[PDB]
RNA sequence: CGCACGCGCGCUACACUGACGGAGCCAGCGAGUCUAACCUUGGCCGAGAGGUCUUGGUAAUCUUGUGAAACUCCGUCGUGCUGGGGAUAGAGCAUUGUAAUUAUUGCUCUUCAACGAGGAAUUCCUAGUAAGCGCAAGUCAUCAGCUUGCGUUGAUUACGUCCCU
């Protein structure tokens, strides 16, 4: 169970796709160190699934951001979805799947902001 | 908190909100608690979230919106007017920018005070307009116990931004006095002055 | 009046609840722009803790 | 005057001119033995929690 | 040297279409790998380029003189 | 910052250039409450005396105005600026009056003194413009 | 550790280098970038006015060993900003390029950046050795 | 298109979540010369404007990843019709148009106005709708303010019937 896939996620119209392979533990988002980190309080919107599932079992995995678009609110609330969904490069071919039942129990309904497709629409100003 | 040895440079603090669960940089939400019968149920933490904006379908049924998140009904005491709302995306920074002042006024973890003091003001009777046929008077009826909540945290809404809108001040920091004796009765501020007069307003002329 | 605040700080910043520019209007002296000039300095008395920075909110904590 | 806190076990829908006003048949809340009907404006529904003032006040019209 | 299509009209595609991939083996020129272009609004725009004689990518086009 | 105070020394308002170049708003902004003083003619000082906006500002020394006197004496020497002024190098006169107070409106209307005894717009309509919407 | 260049912060690495260059001294202070603002999109001219130079013409150490472009009349597409026409919203700002002659014309006196072909600016082994020792001048003093 | 009055339209300013000096640099509905004067990507010419002294293009390539905006972080100012506004207007600059007049909008800098969310009445609102913010276009020789869109980021309050109609 390792995907190596680009785990494809539109934002709205567009490539939000997450490289996904095997790794070592080592955290890249976007160039800047977590030491300084620009957003010191948005710091804590990149980790839900690191309060939940704990920093035990994913420690081998090699975190890519590349989105296209963002603002406030996008930016530094949704590459939070990194650690939803590129912690979680441990589901197709290579490395044993074994823990499988904790990823579809706490990653069924907890926030469709990530797990899913954020159903923040488009906005036609109804005719 | 047993580490894994990292290359990759984290500070002391970034994994300290997960075991020692301060779901703020530097502040808690372990204690949930509440003296009177007004405000009891909807502080929606139980998903391990720092921020939890739960934004779906929330609107459609006729009971699930009661059950619409804190940061969905109750911590929106910050966005009320709209030139910050209209140039909108300023409005994240409030209560965690000021909110350390609260922290020291007997509180180890900011509710402390907080726990007699959010539900305390339940509203128990407000009249209607009645119609009256010339004259507009006023019945001793009872509306549901949202009102003197509202005459406390829609006037935190309003007392937070629109109150701190145009003020000597600064927009977030005259929140330095917002919730620390907004238990019961003191009549002498911007909120607690119409307080009596839903007890009173409605048993004047009844 | 030469160093009157120097003996009404250290003597009364556990006196009064909060550091601020405020606290110098009760003698009504000055209200203007000497104030957000002094943010970074002041605090090399060391009795009140600072929290946070921000460049556009410099906001610290009264103790 | 008392909390007399009235659940909402059962509710008569939503009238009135706007769509707000409501009947409302509470048996009580804390003891089961007072069964109150009242008028409530607004959204209530069935098995829900509200306040009533008075002691034993069974008024059936508070529009 | 290229060729350019223009193409304002979705219906009508597959007599030339399998003339590219299924009965283009009847001359024996091959293709060059066709790029998935974003389908702007419809416009099916296809190139060929050209190191043959006078007769067959004209032989295509001379028939196909039906205005 | 420094918890120093000090003996009789720091006013309010001052009474400087004539008029009142106060003891509350700086060199740049005072010579605005006076007209005819913009802001990067004491900004371009800034960078030669590193004084900018930033203070209540009754602390002013005489001195360090001698070498923007350096900068102000003689207007024909001294580093006026040429795309900033008020009115600047005139049809007026030819010159650039980064003038002050006194010296301002006595500089200004030579364009309306001027174009309808000429038989245009401003010589009948504008003395109009006094004989009726002066007074 | 693997420390490099990348692994910094946004002016960790421009007003950080900075703290050194004022013991040194060595860019061009220009004559008119002065009197005019630097742009459209501007009120008020930098204050500190001595640093002042070295926090605009050191923001090409890190920019451009990572791309390739800054322009002069290509900058204006990288920095639009809050222009307040009255009656229309904020829009879009072209920039300022005659004393660039001693402010962009002094880009590469430092060394670390040189001038690209493809428009704009690039980056060499001289912006990347080099600057493992000045830019380690704060990266191997944060370490 | 000149102004005794009066209305509406949108856009603002009446402030310290404000904008400013720079780094953190994203989208798409994308659109660009034939029997030529278009889109524009090299430094600088230039206080500034772009000419396209050049180049790339029959096109997701060359603009283009429209390196878009509101913007996030080191420094700026604690309430002073105010470092709020450029309101009105002048002087030092263009891309043009056969000439900028009733200046056609692109360009550096001062003049800094009424107005303390403003009496009556209200405009649209539910799983993607308020709310800002851009992009480029018939406006373009001078831009979009109207507009049709797309994109960016996206709040209190809710399933109800006539009280208004």
């Amino acid at each position: 169970a390792v995907p190596s896939v680009q785990t494809f996620g539109k934002k709205k119209s567009a490539t939000a796709v997450a490289h996904v392979k095997a790794g070592k533990g080592l955290i890249k988002v976007n160039g800047s160190p977590i030491t300084l980190v620009e957003p010191e309080i948005l710091r804590f919107k990149v980790y839900e699934p690191l309060l939940l599932v704990g920093l035990d079992k994913f420690s081998n995995i090699d975190i890519r951001v590349r989105v296209t678009g963002g603002g406030h609110v996008s930016q530094v609330y949704a590459i939070r979805q990194a650690i939803a969904k590129g912690l979680v490069a441990y589901h197709q071919k290579y490395v044993d799947e074994q823990s499988k039942n904790e990823l579809k129990k706490a990653f069924t309904s907890y926030d469709r902001t990530l797990l899913i497709a954020d159903s923040r629409r488009p906005e036609p100003k109804k005719f | 908190f047993t580490p894994v040895v990292l290359a990759t440079p984290i500070p002391e603090e970034v994994q300290q909100a997960q075991t020692e669960i301060k779901l703020f940089n530097k502040w808690s939400f372990e204690e949930v608690e509440v003296k009177d019968a007004s405000l009891v149920d909807y502080v929606q933490v139980r998903q391990p979230i720092f921020v939890a904006h739960t934004a779906g379908r929330y609107a459609n049924k006729r009971f699930r919106k009661a059950q619409c998140p804190i940061i969905e009904r109750l911590t929106n005491s910050l966005m009320m007017n709209g030139r910050n709302n209209g140039k909108k995306l300023k409005a994240v920074r409030i209560i965690k920018h000021t909110l350390d002042i609260i922290n020291v006024l007997t509180d180890q973890n900011p509710i402390q005070v907080v726990v007699d003091a959010i539900t305390n003001t339940g509203p128990r009777e407000d009249t209607t307009r009645v119609g009256g046929g010339g004259a507009a008077r006023r019945q001793a009826v009872d509306v549901s116990p949202l009102r003197r909540v509202n005459q406390a945290i829609a006037l935190l809404t309003i007392g937070a931004r629109e109150a701190a809108f145009r003020n000597i001040k600064t927009i977030a920091e005259t929140l330095a006095e917002e919730l620390i004796n907004a238990a019961k009765g003191s009549s002498t501020s911007y909120a607690i002055k119409k307080k009596d007069e839903l007890e009173r307003v409605a048993k004047s002329n009844r | 009046l030469d160093q009157e605040k120097y003996d009404r700080i250290l003597k009364e910043v556990p006196t009064y609840r909060y550091v601020s520019v405020s606290v110098l209007v009760d003698r009504l002296k000055i209200g203007g722009s000497l104030a957000r000039i002094a943010l970074r300095h002041l605090e090399k008395e060391g009795i009140i803790k600072p929290i946070s920075k921000h460049s556009k909110q410099a906001i610290y904590t009264r103790a | 005057t008392p909390v007399t806190l009235a659940k909402v076990i059962k509710v008569l829908g939503r009238t009135g001119s706007r769509g707000g006003v409501t009947q409302v048949r509470v048996e009580f809340l804390e003891d089961t033995s007072r069964t109150i009907v009242r008028n409530v404006k607004g959204p209530v529904r069935e098995n829900d929690i509200l306040v009533l003032m008075e002691s034993e006040r069974e008024a059936r019209r508070l529009r | 040297i290229r060729i350019t299509l223009t193409s304002t009209k979705v219906k009508q595609l597959e007599n030339v279409s399998s003339n590219i991939v299924k009965n283009a083996e009847q001359h024996n020129l091959v293709k060059k790998g066709p790029v998935r272009l974003p389908t702007k609004v419809r416009i099916h725009k296809r190139y060929i380029d050209l190191e043959a004689p006078v007769q067959i990518v004209k032989r295509i086009t001379q028939i196909t003189i039906e205005p | 910052s420094l918890v120093v105070q000090e003996q009789g020394s720091f006013q309010h308002i001052l009474r400087l250039l004539n008029t009142n170049v106060d003891g509350n708003i700086k060199i740049v902004y005072a010579l605005t409450t006076i007209k005819g003083v913009g802001r990067r003619y004491s900004n371009l000082v800034c960078k030669k005396a590193d004084v900018d906006l930033h203070k209540r500002a009754g602390e002013l020394t005489q001195e360090e105005l001698e070498r923007i006197v350096q900068i102000m004496q003689n207007p024909t020497h001294y580093k006026i600026p040429a795309w900033f002024l008020n009115r600047q190098n005139d049809i007026t006169d030819g010159k650039d009056y980064h003038t002050l107070a006194n010296n301002v409106e006595s500089k200004l209307r030579d364009d309306l003194e001027r174009l309808k005894k000429i038989r245009a717009h401003r010589g009948i309509r504008h003395f109009w413009g006094l004989r009726v919407r002066g007074q | 550790p693997g420390v490099s260049v990348r692994d910094v912060a946004a002016q960790d690495f421009i007003n950080a280098y900075a703290s050194f260059l004022q013991r040194q001294g060595k860019l061009e202070v220009p004559g008119y970038v002065d009197i005019v603002k630097t742009s459209s999109g501007n009120e008020m001219p930098p204050q500190d006015a001595e640093g002042w130079f070295y926090k605009r013409a050191a923001s090409v150490a890190r920019h451009i060993y990572m791309r390739k472009q800054v322009g002069v009349g290509k900058l204006n597409k990288l920095y639009g900003g809050a222009k307040s026409r009255g009656v229309r919203p904020y829009k879009h700002i072209d920039a300022s390029g005659s004393i660039n002659r001693k402010v962009l014309q002094a880009l590469e006196k430092i060394g670390i950046v040189e001038i690209s072909p493809k428009g704009g600016r690039r980056i060499s082994e001289n912006g990347q050795r080099d600057l493992d020792r000045i830019a380690a001048q704060t990266l191997e003093e944060d370490e």
